[PDB]
């Protein structure tokens, strides 16, 4: 949810529940 | 007595047991008309078939009887909550 | 009024509990209607900067139908929530009270052993042991006395009488001695005084149950659709779960989705692992052949090359070979060729086939389950282990056995009869069985001998 | 008949005959039986395709409007996302038939705005609808062939084991040599009974023996007690005279 640091620092909850890298 | 035997047929329940004499014996007991009616509703039949599926796709020892009693005492409570809503 | 209004309300809600599926089917139909009229939309950079207007037909309707149907939708959604709250919840609450009563009556969960301090639902029930309103919908409300009789002897009886509520257990042993007052009903003034712990725990149980949450999701999406927006249109998608057969299909595919996901992880690592192989060797090929210049080359940045493969090379349907320079130059031609064909072969055909075979095996597995249950139910009485062969030595006997003899519907009526008949007038059979029921032994079921092997040689 | 009749209008309409006239063949009819065993579920799957592609259509209706354009130079009077019907048409006509998702039928999304937003949209669209739902269709007819084959194997097994009349398998009728075949042929065989009924109907009521009149009485009563259904002349005479 923040382009470059999107999957990392923008949304870690959904990034941990799943493991996407484009949302 | 065939006429009354036919009339009281749907309300006469029947089961078997093993208990209190180390043999097998039968029981005879009343059934209500309204519970006999609500037993034949599609919601209830669907839940019952669901039970018979889930019991045996995951099924073993005396657990089965526990689950059958659980479904029975649960759906009795469902009979009550369905009874006390109508007009 | 103040009194008859409550009876009108109660009649309304007892009526609502009757009809729940109809409202849902109606809301589905409404979803199709609102979506049909949503489809006529259109957008201009000039009103009749962006203007998300709504072109109607030649007919002058179809503006305010949106308004009234939106209002209707949110109304029926709230109404459906209340139907769920009136109807479905007491089943699951009866289940919770039941299993807790077993695990403190016949097991020693909170008294003896412990909670397991990881099942947080196994801890959420801790905050309702104290209240008196705990055994609400469950019938046998002697529960506290029962655990006190069983486990309280060899433990702090006051530990019970502080843990489980039961204020003044010494008083409760002789509370019904002096008199029985008649306090005043002055309600609507002191009605704040209720078991707050009970209601809070109840609300937690509802707010974790998934169907409630799904209904509330549908509700809020309908609610926020009143922002003059399309967000009604994401309703019908999973609301088709209410249909039978589509839900069965989705059940099959969700039977195996975890393995599909780890397969996708294997796709991720593989395509990653191929990305380096042109990162560090084939850097002069991934270029889009604009004349005189390439400011576009998707192998310099590693992230962009991983993106390139996972966005284009997998969707090519034919490997990368439609999306590269021609590798016929002399350097590393055979290397690029084995790279392409290995990529093609392995990832596309093997892994898409894995996915296909997984859902295929899913349909096969569920069909096998249905065949298996039908066979096992058909052969045996469900009660004893006896197959139909013994009950076919007589004419037509298996049907009499599963219907006239023990039939797994007479027993339910028997239990309803026995709960709905008081303890003083049970015969020795019925009192014996109530004793065994409260003991939660299941000896009364035969489980291998049903009245005929008993009386085979004697009187068949 | 009528299509043949109206083919006399000097026209091709004979040519739509042979299609479902090949059903008269055995095997092709069996195949079509398999596929029609499950066509309802195929149809509701297609409905799920409709709702999904619809649901994706909005997502470029209201966010990605500057892409669905056919890149004619100097002008685009063709842009299939302004009108919603045209975009639903676009996806359902082209994006599903692409074999590769929309990505061959878009502007290049490498512009900075919403790039990853577009790319996840492309790939999730591609993955979900194409591979999973075409695979659903494939698996349905595959399971159809398997199911009908299972039916055939099941009936052959159940008929081979048993007399069809009693419930008795071949184990009792193999304690003697070769006995199951004698049972299903010489003893009750479900073809002698048909001749018996034809005999009984084609013989008048006055001359039936007590057996035949008894059976006619039971036939007109539509009771089926005369069939043994568990005991066929040998368990009766096992201990006595085998
Ligand atoms: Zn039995
Ligand atoms: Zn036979």
């Amino acid at each position: 949810a923040e382009g470059a640091a999107g999957t990392v620092a923008a949304g870690a909850t959904a990034r941990l529940a799943a493991a996407a890298a484009r949302a | 007595a065939e006429s009354i035997l036919e009339y009281f047929r749907p309300y006469l329940g029947r089961i078997e047991i093993m208990g209190a004499s180390r043999r097998i014996e039968r029981i005879y007991f009343e059934i209500s008309e309204t519970n006999r009616a609500q037993w034949e509703m599609p919601q209830v039949k669907e839940s019952k078939r669901q039970f018979i599926f889930d019991v045996v796709n995951e099924g073993g020892e005396a657990e089965k009887m526990e689950l059958f009693v659980s479904f029975c005492e649960d759906t009795i409570f469902e009979m009550q909550i369905a009874a006390q809503i109508s007009e | 009024f103040t009194g008859e209004l409550e009876v009108q309300r109660v009649k309304f809600l007892n009526y609502l509990s009757r009809n729940f599926y109809t409202l849902r089917f109606l809301a589905l139909f409404l979803a199709f209607a609102i979506n049909f009229i949503l489809l006529f939309y259109k957008v201009s950079d000039s009103p009749p900067n962006m203007v998300y207007y709504f072109l109607e037909e030649s007919t002058g309707y179809m503006e305010p139908a949106l308004w009234c149907l939106s209002l209707l939708h949110t109304l029926v959604a709230f109404l459906c929530i209340i139907g769920y709250n009136c109807l479905k919840v007491p089943l699951v609450i009866f289940k919770r009270e039941k299993e807790l009563a077993r695990k403190l009556e016949f097991d020693g969960l909170y008294i003896t052993e412990q909670p397991g301090d990881d099942d947080v639902k196994g801890q959420w029930d801790r905050l309702v042991l104290n209240t008196p309103s705990f055994p609400s919908n469950y019938w046998d409300k002697f529960v506290k006395r029962k655990v006190l009789d069983k486990h309280g002897d060899i433990f702090g009886r006051e530990r019970i009488a502080e843990l489980l509520g039961m204020d003044l257990a010494s008083l409760e042993i002789t509370a019904h001695n002096e008199r029985k007052p008649d306090p005043p009903p002055g309600l609507l003034t002191w009605l704040m005084s209720i078991d707050v712990k009970y209601q809070i725990w109840k609300f937690g149980v509802i707010f974790t149950d998934n169907s409630f949450l799904y209904l509330g999701w549908y509700m809020v999406m309908s609610l926020l659709g009143h922002y003059n927006n399309f967000f009604f249109a994401a309703h019908l998608l999973d609301i088709a779960m209410g249909v039978k057969t589509l839900r069965t299909i989705l059940s099959s595919v969700t039977h195996n989705g975890k393995q599909l996901v780890m397969t996708v992880g294997l796709l991720a690592v593989v395509v990653y692992l191929y990305t380096v192989v042109a990162f560090n060797f084939f850097r002069k090929f991934y270029n889009k052949s604009e004349d005189e210049d390439e400011p576009d080359m998707k192998c310099d940045d590693m992230m962009t090359c991983y993106l390139f493969h996972m966005y284009v090379g997998v969707r090519a349907g034919g490997g990368i070979g439609d999306e590269i320079e021609d590798p016929a130059g002399d350097e590393y031609e055979l290397y690029r060729v084995v790279f392409d064909i290995t990529f093609f072969f392995f990832v596309i055909v093997i892994l898409l086939a894995i996915i296909q075979g997984l859902i295929i095996d899913a349909f096969g597995e569920l069909r096998d389950q249905q065949e298996q249950v039908k066979e096992d139910m058909e052969t045996k009485c469900f009660i004893c282990g006896i197959g139909s062969d013994y009950f076919d030595t007589t004419p037509h006997g298996f049907e009499t056995h599963t219907l006239e003899e023990h039939n797994l519907a007479n027993y339910m009526f028997f239990l309803m009869y026995l709960i709905n008949k008081d303890e003083t007038e049970h015969t020795g059979q019925e009192s014996y069985v109530w004793k065994m029921y409260q003991e939660r032994c299941w000896d009364f079921f035969p489980a291998g001998d049903c009245f005929r092997k008993q009386y085979e040689d004697q009187l068949s």
